[PDB]
């Protein structure tokens, strides 16, 4: 009767809190390093472009 | 044939030891015929003759 507000309504950074399993979704905090290994087939030489 | 009003541009150059450089030469040929491309310096070698 006196729970108050849950996390999905009070979490910072706009996080969405879910259960089963407990998840925090779409927290706009920090940044992400991304490393991509691209095969040679995807590149086009300057003389063909 | 005699060629005049000719220029050269190198889209890419890589000293990779397997002909890593490619050059494009714009030419105004006097007439249709066969000529022989040669490099005037020792430092660079041309694949085609």
């Amino acid at each position: 009767k006196e729970r108050g507000a849950s996390l999905q309504h009070t979490a910072p950074f706009g996080c969405q809190i879910a259960t089963n399993p407990v998840r925090a979704v779409n927290c706009a905090v920090g940044n992400m390093p991304i490393s991509i290994d691209i095969p040679e087939a995807a590149f086009t030489r300057v003389v063909d472009a | 044939p005699s060629l005049t009003d000719m220029s050269c541009e190198v889209p890419a150059c890589t000293h990779s030891s397997d002909f890593g450089g490619v050059a494009v030469i714009k030419y105004a040929a006097s007439k249709k015929g066969k000529c022989a491309v040669h490099s005037m310096t020792n430092a660079v070698t041309i694949r085609e003759a």
